[PDB]
């Protein structure tokens, strides 16, 4: 066997790297984790640290919180007992209010209240994290692409659970928190909507989805194919075109005729990635509120 | 029609940004050029782009693409055909040389710095703490070229240091000095290392580095090259 | 018709088949043997294509579409305007692929470098096998197969689902999807990660890889690194063709029945099946 480099032949290690500094408040940042050689033989041992700040600790509280007021309800669904919680944790479901509450906070706690209120957790769960994804670029310096990256992934989101349930007047179009419930909801959506097949905007979000494989297959396995010449430091290959670089983008350009550079490849990959959600974001924001039926809408438009 | 409108300025869109994707990737390499170095008469339907400047750090200096271009080195390559489009024979030994597989390009002949402004790679005997943490140890184990014979022996790792990563295999010949060997073209075993690329009498022919305890990114694209080149070189 | 730094690598040698008769380009594109296979599969397939068009009657790529025989052919051959066009498109298609694959490799020899892209390919191509070849035939007909059109290839991937319930419930097809979403995920904070890192804020020089581990970290306390990224999106995307080969390859063989019902397994274990409470008592 000649060697492939998916998995390392040999680890090595080092003192705990505790990172830049920059702007970056060293009051909230943890020490070092452990460090795994599982994890080891294919990317990096060392976990930790974390930095937890204010921000950091509000995000993470809520969304325990959001998690916890689910897995209350699925013990009450399961009347306290171990064995039926867990022969029916798949099952359970917590669903949001009926249509007739509309987009009120009236609905009692066990018929959409509680519903209600893992959602408000799950509301600032997430947006503070994501203002946890900017705050940590801002105080390394960086370029904010992961937080405009993650503002696409909440598009999706907040249509689903929030801006569609508005605009369609109650909160029970919303998604429900359990695995196969949600999963019902989904399919029943599509059936509801005259088959999401006809949605342009659902083929485009597959479109893309489709793509994120075809693209991070072909990237992940042009950087090891290129390993041998250092390719994946692809900062310094960006700043200092080296061989790499060069057989990388040839093998494209003789296979399909043209080819990305080293800094180019990854606008290609944040687009395919962030228009998955973005046109399904669309898609399903345009469903139920302008057009009521795919397949209809299909045959005029 | 909203959902009509939606689509068609989607579409509008998507077009609008694979033009600037082809673009942003056309910071290298471009203007396309006929074999003889000169511009080539079609560049295709794209524009270069404006260009943009890289603030390097270390006082490294800036980096501004597209700009002109040049290979900075002689390439021993001659045509084979009398017209456009064929393969392009080495006038000498490619491997030497440093063309086809075996090619190399003249980046910085700087060692590539960490975030702290420290050499990136030393080998581990130089890196504080460094030790191996996993898997057999290939210090000391004898090393095999693609003929079956001993070329050498391991004498060191050299190891990333921000990324915690063994780089290459640091060998030692039958004359006392070493080369590098990149990690990504061996096979440690729990006898010998393996190294399919090369044969035993082209260990010598290695690129050598002038500092022994640091290489540039000029050196690493020379060994890099020329191991590699050896898959179709070396039978 | 080179980029700036090309013609130091366009020389002799790489091939698989043919020696030098084939090693030239054309423009941009490497040629060789597989570069002559490929045309000839393709362009023999897109001729079939556009004949089964005619015998069909329309000259739109939106209604253009080819079926496989009928599912009383079995697996034996059938008049070409009743499903011989498919069979022959299939093998027309196969040969494609396999052939760019091959052709792949034959850059890869020429250029010095590993393996991964063909092989990464090759399980596309094992998918793609997989609904118009493995699991028609062990299914006993060409009939089950997909067919070929933009809009009519949909609509088999939904009778199909159909066929077995909410196809959600096949829990490979789960693992699949999970795989999708993943590597997706991991294709945007990867893009965004290094972009940051080549694009910091204006007038500030750019960041290390010491930064995207550092950002990391910070963000979630841990970071897989510059090599390990690259594992990982090659490995979540060829795990996500990987479950949806499987998950397709036991559908209509060894499992038949509505996929909801396969869960039952779990509810139905002796020291739960029988409490009262919950869902399922
Ligand atoms: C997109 C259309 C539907 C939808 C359609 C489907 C379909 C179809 C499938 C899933 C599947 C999944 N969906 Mg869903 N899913 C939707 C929106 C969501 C949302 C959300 C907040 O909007 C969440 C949290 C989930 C969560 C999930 C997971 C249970 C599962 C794997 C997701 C994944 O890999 O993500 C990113 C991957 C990561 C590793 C990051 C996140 C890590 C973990 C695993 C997230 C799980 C959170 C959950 C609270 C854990 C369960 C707790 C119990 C103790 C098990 N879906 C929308 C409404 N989803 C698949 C499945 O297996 O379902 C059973 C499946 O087949
Ligand atoms: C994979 C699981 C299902 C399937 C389910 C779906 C679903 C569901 C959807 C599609 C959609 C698509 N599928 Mg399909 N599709 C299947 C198998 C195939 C095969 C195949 C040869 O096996 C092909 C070529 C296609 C091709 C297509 C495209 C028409 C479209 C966008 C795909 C894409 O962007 O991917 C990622 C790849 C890239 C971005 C690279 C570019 C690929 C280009 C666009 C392919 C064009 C092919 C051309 C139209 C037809 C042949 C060309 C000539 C005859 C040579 N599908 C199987 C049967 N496919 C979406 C659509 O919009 O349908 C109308 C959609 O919603
Ligand atoms: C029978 C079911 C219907 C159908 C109904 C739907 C519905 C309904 C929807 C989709 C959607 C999509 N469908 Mg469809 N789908 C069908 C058939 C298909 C087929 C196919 C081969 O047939 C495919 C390939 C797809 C593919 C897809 C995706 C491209 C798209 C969702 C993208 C995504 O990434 O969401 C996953 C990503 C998210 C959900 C974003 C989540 C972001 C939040 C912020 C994460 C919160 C995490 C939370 C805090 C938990 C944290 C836990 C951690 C451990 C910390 N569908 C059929 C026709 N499909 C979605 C879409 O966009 O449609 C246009 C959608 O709503
Ligand atoms: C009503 C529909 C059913 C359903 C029924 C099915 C069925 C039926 C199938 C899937 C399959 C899939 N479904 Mg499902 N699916 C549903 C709901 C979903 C949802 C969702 C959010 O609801 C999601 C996200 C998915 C996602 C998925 C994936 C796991 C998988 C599709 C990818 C694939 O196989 O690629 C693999 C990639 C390929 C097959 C493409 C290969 C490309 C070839 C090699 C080369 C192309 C060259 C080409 C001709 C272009 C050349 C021209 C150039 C452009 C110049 N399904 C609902 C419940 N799903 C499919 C699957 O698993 O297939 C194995 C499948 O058959
Ligand atoms: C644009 C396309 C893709 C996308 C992008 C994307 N997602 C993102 C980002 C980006 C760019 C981020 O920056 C952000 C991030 O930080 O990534 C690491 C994120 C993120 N995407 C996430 C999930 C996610 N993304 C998804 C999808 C996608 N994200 C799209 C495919 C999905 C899908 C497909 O369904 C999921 C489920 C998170 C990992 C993270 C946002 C995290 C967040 O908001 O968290 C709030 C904090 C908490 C919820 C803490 C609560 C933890 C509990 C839920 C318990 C844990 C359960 C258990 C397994 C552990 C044991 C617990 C015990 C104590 C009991
Ligand atoms: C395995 C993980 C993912 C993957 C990987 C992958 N794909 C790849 C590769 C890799 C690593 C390549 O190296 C290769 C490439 O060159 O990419 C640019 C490729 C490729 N994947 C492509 C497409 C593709 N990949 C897809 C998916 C995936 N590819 C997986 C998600 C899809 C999906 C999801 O649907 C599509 C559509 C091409 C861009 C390219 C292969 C090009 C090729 O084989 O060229 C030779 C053939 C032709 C030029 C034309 C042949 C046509 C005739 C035989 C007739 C048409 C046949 C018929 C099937 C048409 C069907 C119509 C549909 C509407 C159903
Ligand atoms: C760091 O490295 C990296 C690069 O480099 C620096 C790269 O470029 C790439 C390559 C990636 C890109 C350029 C990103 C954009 C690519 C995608 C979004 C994926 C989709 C690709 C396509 C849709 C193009 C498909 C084109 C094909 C398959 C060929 C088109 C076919 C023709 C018109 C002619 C084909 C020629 C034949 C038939 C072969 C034989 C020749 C003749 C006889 C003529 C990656 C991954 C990378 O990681
Ligand atoms: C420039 O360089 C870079 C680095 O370094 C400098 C890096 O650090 C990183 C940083 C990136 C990371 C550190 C990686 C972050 C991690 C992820 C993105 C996710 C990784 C996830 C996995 C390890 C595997 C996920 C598992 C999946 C998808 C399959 C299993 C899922 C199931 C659901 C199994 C059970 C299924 C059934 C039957 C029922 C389902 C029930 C539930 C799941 C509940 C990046 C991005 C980078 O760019
Ligand atoms: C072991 O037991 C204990 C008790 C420890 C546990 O805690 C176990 C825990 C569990 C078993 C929990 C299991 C959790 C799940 C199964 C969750 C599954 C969730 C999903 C599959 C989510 C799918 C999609 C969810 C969506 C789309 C949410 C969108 C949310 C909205 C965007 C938020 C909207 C906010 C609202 C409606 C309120 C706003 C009000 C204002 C005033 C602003
Ligand atoms: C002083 C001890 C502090 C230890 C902190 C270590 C944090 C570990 C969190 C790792 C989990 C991140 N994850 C799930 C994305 O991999
Ligand atoms: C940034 C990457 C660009 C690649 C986009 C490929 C688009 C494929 C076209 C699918 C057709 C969609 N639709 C809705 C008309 O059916
Ligand atoms: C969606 C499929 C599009 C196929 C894209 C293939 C384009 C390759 C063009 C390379 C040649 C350019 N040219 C004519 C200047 O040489
Ligand atoms: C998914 C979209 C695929 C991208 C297709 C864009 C074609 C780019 C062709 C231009 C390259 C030709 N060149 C090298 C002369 O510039
Ligand atoms: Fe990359």
């Amino acid at each position: 066997a000649e060697y492939q480099n998916i998995f390392s032949q040999v680890q090595v290690r080092g003192p705990a790297d505790l990172g830049m500094t920059e702007d970056v408040n060293l009051a909230n940042r943890s020490g070092v984790g452990p460090f795994s050689t599982l994890l080891g033989w294919f990317g990096n041992a060392q976990l930790g640290p974390i930095y937890l700040g204010s921000l950091g600790v509000l995000s993470l509280f809520s969304g325990l919180m959001w998690f916890f007021t689910i897995g209350i309800w699925f013990w009450y669904q399961a009347g306290w007992n171990p064995a039926v919680f867990l022969r029916d944790l798949f099952f359970f479901s917590l669903e949001p209010p009926a249509p007739e509450y509309g987009l009120s906070f009236a609905a009692p706690l066990k018929e959409g209240g509680l519903w209600l209120i893992a959602s408000f957790f799950m509301f600032v769960a997430v947006w503070s994290w994501w203002g946890r994804t900017y705050l940590r670029a801002q105080a390394l310096g960086m370029g904010k692409h992961t937080a405009w990256a993650f503002l696409s992934a909440i598009w999706l989101w907040m249509v689903l659970g929030f801006i569609r349930p508005i605009l369609m007047g109650s909160w029970s179009e919303a998604v429900p928190y359990g695995i196969f419930s949600h999963l019902d909801w989904t399919n029943n959506f599509s059936l509801v909507h005259g088959n999401l097949f006809y949605n342009p905007f659902h083929g485009l979000s597959i479109a893309f989805l489709y793509g994120s494989a075809l693209l991070f297959a072909m990237h992940g396995a042009t950087i090891l194919a290129v390993s041998r010449f250092g390719g994946e430091r692809e900062l310094e290959q960006i700043a200092d075109r080296g061989t790499a670089a060069e057989r990388a983008a040839l093998f494209w350009r003789w296979t399909m005729g043209f080819n990305a550079t080293m800094e180019g490849i990854h606008r290609w990959a944040i687009w395919m990635a962030v228009l998955v959600t973005l046109t399904g974001g669309i898609g399903i924001l345009l469903s139920g509120t302008v057009v009521d039926n795919w397949y209809v809408w299909g045959q005029n438009h | 029609d909203l959902a009509s409108l939606a689509i068609y300025s989607f579409w509008i869109f998507l077009a609008g940004l694979i033009y600037y994707l082809q673009t942003e990737n056309m910071r290298e390499g471009y203007p396309l050029e006929n074999e003889d170095g000169t511009p080539a008469a079609n560049q295709g339907p794209f524009p270069l782009p404006k260009p943009k400047t890289f603030i390097l750090p270390h006082g490294r200096g800036t980096l501004t693409v597209p700009g002109p271009e040049s290979e900075d080195r002689p390439i021993a390559l001659a045509r084979t055909a009398v017209s456009e489009g064929f393969p392009h024979a080495p006038t000498g030994d490619p491997m030497k040389d440093g063309v086809g597989p075996a090619s190399w390009v003249a980046r910085r002949d700087l060692p590539e710095l960490d975030g702290h402004g420290h050499n990136k790679i030393k080998p581990m005997k130089a890196a504080a703490g460094f030790h191996v943490s996993a898997g057999k140890n290939p210090i000391g184990l004898p090393v095999r070229g693609c003929d079956l014979e001993i070329a050498g022996k391991v004498v060191d790792i050299w190891v990333d240091i921000p990324e915690q990563m063994a780089r290459f295999l640091e060998v030692e010949l039958k004359d006392g000095s070493t080369r590098l060997l990149p990690m990504q073209m061996v096979k440690v075993q729990s006898n010998r290392v393996h190294v399919n690329a090369l044969s035993s009498d082209l260990f010598a022919g290695i690129p050598t580095i002038k500092s022994p305890t640091e290489v540039t990114l000029l050196e690493e694209d020379k060994i890099c090259g020329y191991v590699a080149g050896g898959l179709m070189y070396a039978a | 018709a080179l980029l700036s730094f090309e013609r130091k690598y366009r020389v002799p040698g790489g091939t698989l088949v043919g020696g030098n008769l084939f090693d030239f380009w054309v423009g941009p594109f490497y040629v060789g043997f597989f570069g002559v296979a490929t045309f000839f599969f393709a362009a023999l397939g897109i001729i079939l294509i556009a004949w089964s068009a005619v015998l069909q009657g329309t000259w739109n790529p939106q209604l253009i579409s080819v079926y496989p025989p009928a599912l009383e052919y079995g697996l034996g051959g059938a008049p070409l305007a009743k499903g011989g066009l498919w069979q022959i498109i299939t093998i027309c298609a196969t040969g494609a692929f396999v052939s760019w694959a091959l052709r792949e490799v034959e850059i890869c020899r020429k250029l010095g470098i590993g393996y991964h892209i063909p092989f990464a390919f090759a399980f596309a191509i094992l998918a793609y096998l997989t609904l118009v070849l493995f699991r028609p035939v062990m299914m006993g007909a060409w009939g089950y197969a997909a067919p070929y059109g933009i809009w009519t290839h949909l609509d088999w991937v939904s009778n199909t689902g159909y066929t077995y319930g909410n196809f959600h419930y096949n829990p490979a097809h789960m693992i699949a999807i999970s795989f999708f979403f993943t590597n997706a995920l991991a294709l945007a904070l990867h893009g965004a990660l290094v972009l940051s890192a080549a694009n910091p804020e204006k007038g500030k020089e750019m960041r290390t890889p010491d930064h995207e581990d550092t950002f990391f970290r910070d963000l979630v306390g841990y970071s897989i690194g510059t090599l390990g990224i690259h594992r990982l999106g090659l490995l979540l995307s060829l795990s996500a063709v990987f479950f949806s080969a499987l998950c397709m390859i036991i559908t209509g063989t060894i499992w038949f029945d509505q996929w909801v019902d396969w869960w039952q397994w779990w509810v139905k274990l002796p020291w739960w099946a029988n409490i009262p409470g919950g869902i399922n008592g």
